[PDB]
């Protein structure tokens, strides 16, 4: 399978301790699958990876130079941080007022597939509601991605019920990633313009 | 026998933290102390009083975290129009509001537990 | 149809009024303003938001912040925290009342479509709901 759109493509990867260091790497495996079977270019599908825990680390922007092989070499060797929160809201905050914080490219379609492994506190999910609309004001589609137990499937819920655009899928764990990509992928293709 | 820094009161040991948590890490803090323990629960109001002495050497108008949470969350709601609904489309609908009391008058403020208080722990054994 | 001023929604009429209000206040205005008439009710996640939640947006106007629903919380105890975190049972309260908010109001903040349960002696405008006449 393969991708060429008009696609603003953002990964955000839970990285919390709710996955083992090597777990993690089964994690940046799939998202770099993901990325052989996307036609990354400026003009075409950009991309940028973030992890985040209570904060983002941002390892790769929409807006590159470097060879998209550059591109899949800087994600695999995403740093593991295993932290101890990784708040799905405020990452989605995150994503909200910077990566998309303008829109320059009107014409293409803009995901955040949200890959999360964890649960974040009532406290703090008492804002995914809000993060996940100002997102869809902004024409912004959310993919929740279900990693596994400890991902709470009452958050994911309410990220999906914002728009008929976002769709979850719900994985047992990091390994059953290996085998979700034809469907995420081509799913998540299927929303964007083209030419 | 309470441990050092806890008074007893009516079974139970209790303690004034001046930390300044929010409700969540108010309680979990607390658990982490001493086995059992909790944010202080006052039954009658002579316990609240006993945990008003230990509540002196703080300011005069604030509030201490004690043990409730999400007090709206486990409401019952219902329409005007008499509206169906299934209690699961309404995950977070309330504010996630916590309580609070002023040792003064002890006075329950049911605030937004984002908020960063001075609390009381407590256990019996 | 609709009676003028009345917007409609997939077979009911809607309106929206600045004159603020307390909730119960609001509530009985609405069932005073037509026949099986409240405080508007929201499908939690239904197109019926972005209608009600745009429909304030026109209408409303300047700086007002929040906007009733025919929503509260029919407990009629101060709070609903039945236990204290200790599983100790809550029967002793001395909840200040005007901290206890039971009523709903949807927040200007995106257009008006995030709910947020209020102090219900507040003032606020509204919107009132009801089937065709």
């Amino acid at each position: 399978f393969y991708c060429s759109k008009l696609l603003d493509l953002v990964f955000l990867l839970d990285g919390s301790s709710m996955l083992s260091e090597a777990e993690f790497e089964v994690l940046k495996a799939f998202v770099v699958g993901m990325m052989e079977r996307l036609h990354i270019s400026q003009k075409r599908i950009r991309v940028a990876v973030v992890e985040y825990h209570d904060g983002s680390r941002a390892y790769l922007e929409l807006k590159a130079r470097k060879r998209p092989s550059e591109l899949r070499r800087i994600t695999s060797q995403i740093k593991y941080t295993g932290s101890q929160v990784a708040s799905t809201s405020e990452v989605l905050k995150y994503t909200l007022f910077q990566i998309f914080g303008k829109i320059d490219r009107p014409e293409a379609s803009h995901i955040t597939l949200l890959l999360t492994a964890s649960q974040e506190p009532p406290r703090m999910a008492r804002n995914l509601v809000r993060y996940v609309q100002g997102l869809k004001k902004k024409k912004v589609i959310v993919i929740p991605v279900g990693i596994g137990p400890h991902a709470s499937l009452k958050q994911i819920r309410l990220i999906e019920k914002q728009a008929p655009e976002n769709k979850a899928f719900l994985l047992s764990g990091v390994d059953e990633l290996e085998q979700r990509r034809d469907e995420i992928v081509s799913y998540l293709c299927d929303l964007a313009p083209e030419a | 026998d309470c441990p050092p820094d806890w008074s007893s009161y009516e079974g139970h040991c209790y303690r004034f933290f001046k930390e300044w948590m929010h409700w969540d890490d108010a309680e979990e803090f607390c658990t982490e102390q001493q086995t059992g323990a909790h944010l202080v629960s006052f039954q009658s109001k002579e316990e609240a009083d006993f945990v008003r002495s230990l509540t002196s050497e703080m300011l005069k108008g604030d509030v201490v975290w004690i043990g409730l949470s999400d007090v709206w969350n486990k409401c019952r709601f219902e329409w005007t129009d008499g509206m169906e609904f299934d209690y699961d489309d309404y995950y977070l609908i309330a504010e996630y509001e916590c309580v609070a009391s002023k040792p003064t008058n002890n006075k329950w403020w049911i605030i937004p537990c984002t908020r960063f208080k001075n609390f009381v722990c407590e256990f019996q054994a | 149809d609709c009676p003028s001023g009345w917007s409609s929604y997939e077979g009911n009429c809607y309106k929206f009024f600045q004159q603020k209000m307390n909730w119960a206040d609001a509530e009985r205005f609405c069932s005073e303003q037509a026949k099986g008439g409240h405080l508007v009710s929201i499908k939690i996640y239904s197109k019926e938001k972005d209608f009600v939640g745009d429909l304030v947006t026109k209408n409303i106007q300047s700086s007002d912040l929040y906007a009733w629903i025919g929503l509260r919380v029919e407990n009629k105890e101060k709070q609903c925290s039945s236990e204290w975190s200790d599983g100790s049972s809550v029967s002793y309260e001395n909840v200040v009342e005007r901290t206890v908010k039971k009523c709903f109001a949807l927040e200007k903040d995106l257009g008006f479509v995030l709910w947020i349960n209020l102090y219900c002696a507040q003032k606020n405008p509204f919107v009132c709901k009801s089937p065709p006449p």
